[PDB]
C-alpha cells in the first residue's frame, strides 16, 4: 500500500511518495485496436476500473492507464500514464495544441508489412513533437521478422532524417520496451506552483439507482490536470459552469463553485493530486448538473483562473493543402482539405477541450468561428482546427486566437 | 410514464420564398387553418400531455398566433411551451438545446411544425417500448412511413425517398432519397449483417413523426456535424463499428400522414384535406375552436361557411370550400379549391385547382388556374392566369396582362420574379506533381517554412520514397518552377530572376531537405541534370552556383567536389561562367 499524506510543500514529477501518475506517454502508432491489448498486457486488464458508464464519445475521449513500472519485492519509483486515443488524428490535434501533452510518444508499429497506417502514425509523431519505436507483431519466423525489421530499420532512417531515434523489435519483450521507456524517456518539467486546472474529459455519477437519503454522492468528474497541484478541501472553480439559455437571447455560463471533497484515482490516492494522470475528483456538486458525460469540456480551476467562457473566437485560419501522411492508391482528391467556407461546423481541439463551431466569417487570413458550447483556455492559445473527412474526425490546420467574444455571469 | 413531443416549427429550408418572407410556413391556411393548429390537434388526436414548441424566425407572429388557439388554455389537456431564441437556425440545433435543457424524460416524439397527420401511433409507441425492454435501449429511433404509390401526386421528386429494411423486425439499414439519381446503389454489408431476411422499399412516403429515445439528443451533441434528420440517419447508418444504435420502423396503410416542403406538397396535401383523407381532421369538423371557421358539408365535398350569399348561374361541381363572408357574384364555375373568409369574387370566372386565402379581391371575367393567392390580394379583369402563378401579399394584377406559366410576384424584387403594381407593365511522377502543386500552393497562399516543411514531410511519408530521392524531385520541382515562370522566353535572366526568390523564400525548406554532404552531392547532381535539360537557360547555371553557396544550401567543399567530379555535363562544367563562378567562390572563400 501507499504512503502518502496531505504534507507538501514543493514536490517533483520524478517523486516516490505519490506513485500514482508521475509522468504521461502518449501511444499514437498502426493498431487498429490493438493499442488497449498493449497496454494491458504492459500494466492490467482489469487494473483501471473506478467508475464506468455508457460509451457516449468514444473516438473524441481518449482513455488513460496508469502503470507502476518497478524494478530490484520490487521497488516502484515512477509510474507512467498511456494514453490510448481512439484515432491518431485526436491524439495528434491534442498533442499539438499547447504544451505538457504527450511527452512520451510511443510508436506501436507492425511487423508484418509497411502500409500507410504507419506513415500516418510518422506524419502525427511528427507533428506532434522522444520517439518510441515497438514492434508488435509477435510469433514470426526468423528471416521474415529480419526483413520485416530492415524495412523497418528503413523506416526508422527515414524517421531519423526526422525524429527516430528509439531501437526496439510475448511478456518478455513488454519487460524490455518497459525497462527502455524507464531508462529513455526523461522526467519532463511540469509547473507544480500554479493554479490547478483540471479538464473534464469524461464525467460519471457515484449515486447508485435507488441509493439512501443520506449515502448520496454526486459530481464524480474525471479529466486530466494541465499544471499545479489540487488538495482535498480546496474550492474548485468550474469555468464553463451551467450555460443557461433562459434570458431569450445570449446563453449566460454561470460558474458553479463546488469544493473538492476527494481525488479519487484509479487507484486509493491521497489528498494531494497531481498532473500527468486521469485525475478523478468527487466534489460536492449535484448529481443533476454533473450527469453521464455532461460537465464534459468545462475547466475544473482552482483559484479563479483567468479564461473567460468564449462564444465566438476570431483566430487565424491557417489549413493544410493534404492530410498528414494520409494517401491511398486511388488518391482521387481524397487527400486534400478545402477552404473554410461559410456555415461549416469544426472540431476546435483547444488543448483538451474539443468543441464544435460553425465558420460564421472568414477573411483570407481570419477566420471567427462560433462555437455552441462555451470554451474557456486562454486569450491566445494555439487552437486545431479539425474536419470529419469519412465518418473519422480528422484535423485539418492550427491557428491561434486573435480575438474572442467573453461572457462571464453570477 | 407521460408522452413528450418536440415541434420544430421553423422549416429551415428556404423553399417558400417569397412566401415566407412576410408569414411563416408553419402559418399558412391550407383550408383557413394554419398548419401549427393541424400538428397540435394531431399531437392531441394521439395522446401527448406536453409539447416543446421551437421557433427561431418571426417566433413573435407564432406566439401571437397560438397563445389565442385552443391550445393555449388552461382546460386543454395537453399544454405547450413556448420557446425563443434566435440563436438557432437547425433542428439538430433545436435537439441539442433540448439535451441541455434536459427537458425529454423517455421516448419523446420529434414533428415539424407543418405536419399533416391523423396517425394513432400508441402501437408503434408501444413495439418502440418493448424494442427497447428487451434489447436494453438499443433501439433509439423508430422512424414512421405510410405505404403509398410512386406515381402519386403527393410525393414529388425531391422528396421521395427509398429504403431497404428488414423484413421480419423491420430495423432500417439504408436510407436515401432520389433527389437528381435515374440509378440506384445500396451497400454490401446490409446483407452479410443481417442473413434473415431484408426488404428494399420505394412505397414510403415519409411523415417526418419519427418518435425517439432521448439519446438521438445525446448523439447530435456529440455529433455537431449532423444538421438535420437524413444527414443524421445516413451517418448513424454507415457508423455501425461504434455507436450502433438501429433504427426501426413502422408502416402506415389505414391512416394519413405526410408534411409540405413546396408548392406541389401545398397542393397535394391541401387537395387531400379537402377531399377528407385526413378524416377526422375535418374543415366543417372544426377542430380548433373559432366561430369564423364553422362550415356545413354538402355533396360532392361542398364546403360552405356562413354568410355566403351566392348568386345566380354559379356553379360548384367538385372539392369547394368557401370562407365565412366571401361574397361570390353570378355565373362562376369553382372546381378543387379552397377560398378564404372575406373575399369578393366576381362575375364569369373561372376556379381550377386554386387557393385563395383571406381578403383577396377578384374581379369579373378574371381565368385563374392552379394559382395561390396569399392575404389582402386584389386581381382586376380580363387576365388570364396560368398553372404554378403565385402572389403573395396584396399583389394588384393589372387588366389585359397574362402571366407565364413559371411566374410569382411579390413586393420583394429579388426574391419574387418581379414587383407588380396598379399596371402590371413594371510513382514519383505523382509525388513530383505533389511537390509542385505544394510548392505552388505556398508561393501563392505565401505558407510559412514550417507548414511548408511539414507538407513536404508528410507527402515524403505518403509517396514512401527515400530521402535523396525526395530531395532530388524537391530539386526539380525547383528548378521547374523557374521554368515554369517564363513561358518561352530562353533566356537566362528571366530564370535567374525566378530563381533568385524561389531560393531566397524557400531557402529553410531547401536547408531541411538536403542537410548532409551526400544530400549536397545529390542537389548538385539534380542541378547539373537541370542544367542539362534547360540549357538554353544555362548562362544561368553558374548564377544558381553562385545562389546556393550563398543561401547555404550547397557549401564550397561540395561545390568543389562537384566542379572536379566529371562528359556532357563535364564539358557543360567547363565553361567561361562556370569557371568565372568557381574563381570568385575561391576568391570569397579564402
Amino acid at each position: 500500500l501507499t504512503t502518502l499524506d496531505v504534507t507538501k510543500l514543493t514536490p517533483l514529477s520524478h517523486e516516490v511518495i505519490s506513485r500514482q501518475a508521475t509522468i504521461n506517454i502518449g501511444t499514437i502508432g498502426h493498431v487498429a485496436h490493438g493499442k488497449s491489448t498493449v497496454v494491458k498486457a504492459i500494466s492490467g486488464v482489469h487494473t483501471v476500473r473506478f467508475k464506468n458508464e455508457l460509451e457516449r464519445n468514444i473516438t473524441i475521449k481518449l482513455g488513460y492507464a496508469n502503470a507502476k513500472i518497478y524494478k530490484l519485492n520490487f521497488k516502484l519509483v515512477r509510474h507512467v500514464s498511456f494514453v490510448d486515443c481512439p484515432g491518431h488524428d485526436i491524439l495528434m490535434a491534442t498533442m499539438l495544441n499547447g504544451a505538457a501533452v504527450m511527452d512520451a510518444a510511443l510508436l506501436l508499429i507492425a511487423g508484418n508489412e509497411s502500409c500507410p497506417q504507419p506513415q500516418t502514425s510518422e506524419h502525427l509523431a511528427a507533428i506532434e513533437i522522444h520517439i518510441l519505436i515497438l514492434q508488435n507483431k509477435i510469433d514470426l519466423v526468423k528471416e521474415s521478422q529480419a526483413k520485416e525489421q530492415y524495412e523497418q530499420i528503413l523506416a526508422f532512417v527515414q524517421g531519423t532524417v526526422a525524429e527516430g531515434a528509439p531501437i526496439i523489435p510475448l511478456k518478455y519483450n513488454i519487460e524490455v520496451v518497459c525497462e527502455y521507456i524507464v531508462k529513455k524517456i526523461p522526467v519532463p518539467p511540469r509547473d507544480f506552483t500554479s493554479e490547478p486546472r483540471l479538464i473534464v474529459i469524461r464525467s460519471f455519477d457515484v449515486n447508485k439507482p435507488g441509493c439512501e437519503v443520506d449515502d448520496l454522492k454526486g459530481g464524480v468528474a474525471g479529466g486530466s490536470i494541465l499544471k499545479g497541484v489540487l488538495k482535498v478541501g480546496q474550492e474548485i472553480e468550474v469555468r464553463p459552469g451551467i450555460v443557461s439559455k433562459a434570458s431569450e437571447g445570449k446563453l449566460m455560463c454561470k460558474p458553479k463553485f463546488s469544493k473538492i471533497v476527494s481525488l479519487f484515482a484509479e487507484h486509493n490516492d491521497l489528498q494531494y493530486a497531481a498532473p500527468g494522470g486521469l485525475i478523478g475528483v468527487g466534489t460536492k456538486i449535484d448529481p443533476t448538473l454533473c450527469r453521464a458525460d455532461r460537465m464534459v469540456g468545462q475547466v475544473l480551476g482552482a483559484v479563479g483562473a483567468l479564461p473567460e467562457i468564449f462564444t465566438e473566437l476570431e483566430i487565424s485560419y491557417f489549413l493544410l493543402r493534404r492530410l498528414l501522411g494520409v494517401r491511398t492508391e486511388g488518391d482521387k482528391k481524397a487527400a486534400k482539405v478545402q477552404k473554410l467556407s461559410k456555415n461549416e461546423v469544426l472540431m476546435v481541439n483547444i488543448g483538451s477541450l474539443s468543441t464544435g463551431g460553425r465558420v460564421s466569417a472568414v477573411k483570407a487570413d481570419l477566420g471567427k468561428i462560433v462555437l455552441t458550447n462555451p470554451v474557456c483556455t486562454e486569450v491566445g492559445e494555439k487552437i486545431a482546427l479539425s474536419r470529419r473527412v469519412e465518418k473519422h474526425w480528422r484535423l485539418i490546420g492550427w491557428g491561434q486566437i486573435r480575438r474572442g467574444v467573453t461572457i462571464k455571469p453570477t | 410514464p407521460p408522452l413528450q413531443a418536440v415541434l420544430v416549427a421553423d422549416s429551415f429550408d428556404r423553399r417558400f420564398f417569397p412566401i415566407s418572407k412576410d408569414q411563416p410556413r408553419v402559418l399558412l391556411p391550407l383550408a383557413n387553418v394554419a398548419l401549427i393548429d393541424y400538428t397540435l390537434e394531431f399531437l392531441t388526436a394521439t395522446g401527448v400531455q406536453e409539447t416543446f414548441v421551437f421557433c427561431c424566425w418571426k417566433a413573435a407572429q407564432i406566439k401571437e398566433h397560438l397563445l389565442k388557439s385552443k391550445w393555449c388554455r388552461p382546460t386543454s389537456l395537453n399544454v405547450v411551451r413556448i420557446i425563443t431564441s434566435e440563436l438557432y437556425r437547425s433542428l439538430g440545433d433545436v435537439l441539442r438545446d433540448v439535451d441541455a435543457k434536459a427537458l425529454v424524460r423517455s421516448d419523446f416524439l420529434l414533428v415539424y411544425g407543418d405536419v399533416i397527420s391523423n396517425i394513432n401511433i400508441t402501437r408503434a409507441l408501444e413495439e418502440h417500448r418493448l424494442r427497447r425492454k428487451l434489447e436494453k435501449n438499443v433501439s433509439v429511433m423508430t422512424m414512421i412511413f405510410k405505404e403509398s404509390s410512386p406515381s402519386h401526386p403527393t410525393r414529388c421528386h425531391e422528396d421521395n425517398v427509398v429504403v431497404a429494411v428488414d423484413s421480419t423486425t423491420n430495423r432500417v439499414l439504408h436510407f436515401q432519397k432520389t433527389q437528381g439519381l435515374r440509378r440506384f446503389a445500396f451497400p454490401l454489408s446490409l446483407f452479410q449483417g443481417s442473413s434473415d431476411g431484408v426488404e428494399v422499399r420505394y412505397d414510403l412516403l415519409d411523415c417526418h413523426i419519427s418518435i425517439c429515445s432521448p439519446q438521438v439528443a445525446q448523439l447530435f451533441t456529440d455529433n455537431f456535424d449532423y444538421q438535420t434528420r437524413d444527414d443524421f440517419v445516413r451517418g448513424l447508418l454507415v457508423n455501425e463499428e461504434i455507436l450502433g444504435n438501429q433504427i426501426h420502423m413502422h408502416v402506415t396503410a389505414k391512416e394519413y400522414g405526410a408534411r409540405v416542403s413546396n408548392l406541389h406538397m401545398y397542393s397535394a396535401v391541401c387537395a387531400d384535406v379537402i377531399r377528407r383523407w385526413v378524416y377526422p381532421l375535418t374543415p366543417e369538423a372544426n377542430f380548433t375552436d373559432s366561430t369564423t371557421q364553422s362550415c356545413t358539408h354538402s355533396r360532392h365535398n361542398i364546403y360552405r361557411g356562413p354568410e355566403v350569399s351566392l348568386g345566380h348561374g354559379s356553379i360548384l361541381e367538385e372539392n369547394v370550400l368557401l370562407g365565412s363572408g366571401t361574397v361570390i357574384g353570378s355565373n362562376c364555375f369553382i372546381t378543387n379549391s379552397v377560398i378564404g373568409p372575406g373575399c369578393h369574387i366576381g362575375d364569369n370566372v373561372v376556379l381550377d385547382q386554386t387557393y385563395l386565402w383571406q381578403g383577396v379581391r377578384v374581379a369579373a371575367g378574371a381565368q385563374i388556374h392552379q394559382s395561390l393567392l396569399c392575404d389582402n390580394a386584389e386581381v382586376k379583369e380580363r387576365v388570364t392566369l396560368k398553372p404554378r402563378s403565385v402572389l403573395t401579399s396584396q399583389v394588384v394584377v393589372g387588366p389585359n396582362i397574362t402571366l407565364p406559366e413559371g411566374s410569382v410576384i411579390s413586393l420583394h424584387p429579388p426574391d419574387a420574379e418581379e414587383d407588380e403594381d396598379d399596371g402590371e407593365f413594371s510513382d514519383i511522377k505523382v509525388f513530383q506533381n505533389e511537390v509542385l502543386g505544394t510548392l505552388q500552393k505556398g508561393k501563392e497562399e505565401n505558407i510559412s517554412c514550417d507548414n511548408l516543411v511539414l507538407e513536404i514531410n508528410s507527402l515524403k511519408y505518403a509517396y514512401n520514397i527515400s530521402l535523396k530521392e525526395v530531395m532530388q524531385v524537391l530539386s526539380h520541382v525547383v528548378l521547374e518552377f523557374p521554368l515554369q515562370q517564363m513561358d518561352s522566353p530562353l533566356d537566362s535572366s528571366r530564370y535567374c530572376a525566378l530563381l533568385l526568390p524561389l531560393l531566397k523564400a524557400w531557402s529553410p525548406v531547401f536547408r531541411n531537405y538536403i542537410k548532409r554532404a551526400a544530400d549536397h552531392l545529390e542537389a548538385l547532381a539534380a542541378i547539373e541534370d537541370f542544367f542539362l535539360e534547360h540549357e538554353a537557360l544555362g548562362i544561368s547555371m553558374a548564377k544558381v552556383l553562385m545562389a546556393f553557396y550563398q543561401l547555404e544550401i550547397l557549401a564550397g567543399e561540395t561545390i568543389l567536389s562537384w566542379f572536379s567530379q566529371r562528359d556532357k555535363g563535364q564539358q557543360l562544367r567547363k565553361n567561361q561562367q562556370l569557371q568565372r563562378f568557381i574563381q570568385w567562390l575561391k576568391e570569397a572563400e579564402e
